[PDB]
RNA sequence: CCUCGGUUGGCCUCGGAUAGCCGGUCCCCCGCCGGGGUCCGGUGCGGAGUGCCCUUCGUCCUGGGAAACGGGGCGCGGCCGGAGAGGCGGCCGCCCCCUCGCCCGUCACGCACCGCACGUUCGUGGGGAACCUGGCGCUAAACCAUUCGUAGACGACCUGCU
RNA sequence: GGAUGAACCGAACGCCGGGUUAAGGCGCCCGAUGCCGACGCUCAUCAGACCCCAGAAAAGGUGUUGGUUGAUAUAGACAGCA
RNA sequence: ACAGCCCCCCCGGCAGCAGCACUCGCCGAAUCCCGGGGCCGAGGGAGCGAGACCCGUCGCCGCGCUCUCCCCCCUCGGGGG
């Protein structure tokens, strides 16, 4: 049923606290509820974390449990893990959003219009298909 | 043209449990869920706009039923968002559960 | 609001509904709970139900007919659970009461209209997935409702009415996907100001 | 916007042509600045363009102690053929630059207004 | 005393020297307090308990903060204490995982308030020691001594269950 | 006229699971549409309510694109669906309009009321008396009094009266 | 503030505006946690829920959670079957 | 070893340094600048001087310029060093 597994290399998305919207590399696992938790090349050094705030990743990184920032940081950077994040459908997701939200009042606009005129055009092709759909006359 | 002002709700006076402090009121800006999400709407105008019997002169136009208490937000109230309010007089307590509008008016951005 | 808010009443836990919908009814908005039979309550059937069988016990002993009223169907059930939260014997009380409307089932006002969720009362997230729970509807039935089998009957058809109404948009749906496939070039320089500003991934 | 006054008041026009605002004064504390500009460096705003130009003028009511007749001719306002000139002088200089960048003359066609959803708090101006 | 995160101090006391010895011996303790007033508060209660001193009698030399020496590196720290119970006085040996000896100790802390019911005032902190994988007692910190451990999370309940507060989507646990 | 004021865009709907979901497609079975088995996608939900739709300055010259199998009818007539509280929704036929409304441009104009509030909607709002104007329609009961006695303190109740 | 209350806790009082607290609180009544609060414990077919305070004991439980001491075990424990 | 981990080293080197990669403190004679919101405006003859006369732009405090002269940079005498 489970596909992403809390495990030493797995690379897993901060949702909130401090370091929120950042990618990290589990090292080590604390009582069930912390992970020793590194990002060398994402600018989160070495500390606990709960695993509350962390969202799991596809990304597996092959390092031994509690190595030094030299091996993550090697690991991370060969099959680089922030051009194979960035390709994401996640990452894009959250990029998507964040320039929707820094969107000025003119940006707004255009965007008005364009949607506009687009969901006109759509909207007559769909008609079109449904006038040509409705064409059906078979016993 | 368009609203041009974010409505509120009169949620109630300041109060202790068995006290109500009627000179302040405490509004519920809609979608303003948050206490540093307030921090736009401090020192703002803001109305209470009801209707009466008779007619009552408008500026800039002509006499009508409409009629207005205006004040303005003062602080931030609690940690969901709620805001103070001072109004000229004091709000009637018919409005408990009714519009405010905040008019945008002293802006800083 | 200015709207209807309309909730679904399934899935529910009632007494977190109800201090919900209390404070929505007492900021003078419009509240309407749909599937009053589909709330539950914590804890188990047996506790639930002798919690009501307490209720009913309790009563006038000079004269029952002024009594506590108990009330047996789920919607009047949470009606009277909201009323306990709010000050019910204030003219502000009694206008937020009237504010709120309950139902079994979903009605023809409110069964072609889109439905809320409050998160913060579902049992999902609110409840362990090893606790038990009991529903409102089996509750009201064997504590003294009478139309459990009739709007398990209605909302069945309601259900297979929705069922046709869904397919129907999906394959709107699909036809609007197929008719952005077909018309791109003159599409794409309004994607692109979209995929710019973050609209339309 | 063009230039603050030396009272404070801003002087603005979004040109006649567009919006119906021809060069008038405004309060600072009741406009929201919006991130769009256009570079509207090296034009030439009139020097006679000040708070004495842009002060209302009164008529009432000197040779007329009591009312009892009408004394409202006059309130229509007219437009000084001046002001015409200045208003034409002004937006010749700044159209050209506003018709520079895409559909920024649209944007000042529109008015502002607040969506049911939209918030001003979350709004980026 | 009450506590927050504590932190361990190296308190250092003696008594005043008088005409019968002119240099008293030195005596160290570890103190895990939450302040440096705490902390010798707790050291002359603890010096009352075992030697013959007093505040009034002697003076803290040193008193500074114990930093760790590896906050980087999980480890497993075994905990000697004693409390009084409500019928009684017992000794225990506890064992947790923590980067910090300080935030071992309130770790324990918390788990004595939560199990035993135990406050603050009752518990009296004898012996810290980190502890090899191997000299583990405690099953629920040995299972966590696998290289290649390895769960997922199962039912993930949602925590923002106000923002929004009203919805149309039901939330998903898996993730 | 009199009175009561609120409000200041809409969302027209799967069922649901949560140690799982959603979408799409080829073969089997049931009336050309659904149910299964594959297979392909998505899943910190993007076929996303952290969403979607509509989007209001108005016109006049004036070009390029979208459309031109198109929009409007408080225009008529017909049909269908909806009963849980249907108080609603959809589809056709005739007729009458404009080729305008949607995007990007050209062109100038409108009280530009001289910085200022209650502005902007629902809305042809609800409710009540009354006047005028036309068309199409209706001509009743209840109560008292009387009678009954299946009833009864009195009321009430059961009854009868070209 | 303790729902309520002569005595409890805070604090003592001219008529007011602003700020901040005490004791006590912050699902809703009812101002305030609508924190992505922390770690555990607990299921009650009479659960529990805050000084005074408004109800309980001895004695038990192979419910579950910690802890103390002791013992057996690849020279094969323990439990089952013979 | 075809990964790593801990300690001592014969000794370290560079950067940064209670970090602008939000791991963990106490502070400011070892501390300053800027900005926003709210409430308020009580008082009313402050002139040692001219012998006041238009309503004392006054006391304390902190400053600038001139009663010296050279230069420098922009305006067209004014402004800034
Ligand atoms: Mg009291
Ligand atoms: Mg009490
Ligand atoms: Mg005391
Ligand atoms: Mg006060
Ligand atoms: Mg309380
Ligand atoms: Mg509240
Ligand atoms: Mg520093
Ligand atoms: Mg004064």
């Amino acid at each position: 049923v489970f596909r992403r597994f809390v495990e030493v290399g797995r690379v897993a998305y901060v949702s909130f606290g401090p370091h929120a919207g950042k990618l990290v590399a589990i090292v080590d696992v604390i009582d069930q509820n912390r992970a020793l938790v590194d990002g060398p090349c994402t600018q989160v050094r070495r500390q606990a974390m709960p695993f509350k705030c962390m969202q799991l990743t596809d990304f597996i990184l092959k390092f031994p449990h509690s190595a030094h920032q030299k091996y993550v940081r090697q690991a991370w950077q060969k099959a680089d893990i922030n051009t194979k994040w960035a390709a994401t459908r996640w990452a894009k997701k959250i990029e998507a959003r964040e320039r929707k939200a820094k969107m000025t009042d003119f940006d707004r606009f255009k965007v008005m219009k364009a949607k506009k005129m687009r969901n006109r055009i759509i909207k007559n092709e769909v008609k079109k298909l449904q006038k040509a759909a409705l064409l059906k006359a078979s016993p | 043209s368009g609203r041009l002002w974010s409505k509120a709700i009169f949620a109630g006076y300041k109060r202790g449990l068995r006290n109500q402090r009627e000179h302040t009121a405490l509004l519920k800006i809609e979608g303003v869920y948050a206490r540093d999400e307030t921090e736009f709407y401090l020192g703002k105008r803001c109305a209470y706009v009801y209707k009466a019997k008779n007619n009552t002169v408008t500026p800039g136009g002509k006499p009508n039923k409409t009629r207005v208490i205006w004040g303005k937000v003062t602080r931030a109230h609690g940690n969901s968002g709620m805001v103070r309010a001072k109004f000229r007089s004091n709000l009637p307590a018919k409005a408990i559960g009714h519009r405010i509008r905040v008019m945008l008016y002293p802006s800083r951005i | 609001e200015v709207q209807v808010l309309v909730l679904d009443g399934r899935g529910h836990l009632l007494g977190r509904l109800a201090a919900i919908v209390a404070k929505q009814v007492l900021l003078g908005r419009k509240v309407v709970v749909v599937r009053c039979e589909g709330i539950n309550i914590s804890g188990n059937f047996y506790r639930n139900k002798l919690k009501y069988l307490a209720f009913l016990r309790k009563r006038m002993n000079t004269n029952p007919s002024r009594g506590p009223y108990h009330f047996r169907a789920p919607s009047r059930i949470f009606w009277r659970t909201v009323r306990g939260m709010l000050p019910h014997k204030t003219k502000r009380g009694q206008a937020a009461l009237d504010r709120l409307k309950v139902f079994d089932g979903i009605p023809p006002p409110y069964d072609k209209k889109k439905r809320m969720v409050v998160p913060a009362a579902l049992k999902v997230v609110r409840l362990k997935p090893t606790r038990k729970f009991a529903y409102l509807g089996r509750l009201a039935h064997e504590v003294g409702w009478k139309y459990q089998a009739v709007t398990a009957t209605l909302e069945e058809k309601r259900k297979e009415k929705a069922k046709i109404h869904y397919r129907k948009k999906k394959q709107l749906m699909r036809l609007r996907k197929q008719a952005e496939k077909n018309v791109e070039k003159k599409i794409d320089k309004y994607t692109e100001v979209l995929k710019t500003h973050g609209l339309l991934v | 916007f063009l230039k603050q006054l030396a009272s404070g008041l801003l002087l603005v026009t979004g040109p006649l042509v567009l919006n119906r605002v021809p060069l008038r004064r405004t309060h600072q504390k009741f406009v929201i600045a919006t991130s769009t500009k256009i570079d509207i460096s090296n034009v030439k705003i009139p020097k006679h363009l000040t708070d004495a130009y842009f002060k209302k003028k009164k008529l009432r009511k000197p040779r007329h102690q009591e009312g009892e007749i009408f004394d409202t001719e006059k309130e229509k306002y007219e437009i000084t053929e001046q002001r015409k000139i200045d208003q034409k002088a002004v937006d010749s200089q700044i159209l050209p630059k506003i018709k520079a960048i895409p559909q920024l003359q649209g944007y000042l066609r529109s008015v502002f207004a607040l969506t049911n959803g939209i918030y001003p708090h979350k709004l980026v101006f | 005393k009450a506590s927050g995160t504590l932190r361990e101090y190296k308190v250092v006391g003696r008594c005043l020297p008088t005409p019968k010895c002119h240099t008293p011996p030195l005596y160290r303790m570890r103190i895990f307090a939450p302040n440096h007033v705490v902390a010798k508060s707790r050291f002359w209660y603890f010096v009352s308990q075992l030697k013959k001193m007093k505040k009034s009698s002697g003076e803290i030399v040193y008193c500074g903060q114990v930093f760790e020496k590896s906050p980087l590196r999980v480890k497993n720290f075994g905990i000697w204490l004693r409390y009084d119970s409500r019928s009684g006085t017992h000794n225990m040996y506890r064992e947790y995982r923590d980067l910090t000896t300080a935030g071992a100790v309130t770790q324990c802390y918390r788990d004595m308030g939560a199990r035993h019911r135990a406050r603050a005032h009752s518990i009296q902190i004898m012996k810290v020691e980190e502890i090899a994988a191997s000299k583990c007692r405690r099953p629920a910190v040995k299972q966590f001594h696998d290289s290649k451990i390895k769960f997922p999370l199962p039912h993930r309940v949602l925590r923002r269950q106000h923002k929004p507060r009203f919805t149309t989507k039901r939330p998903n646990t898996f993730f």
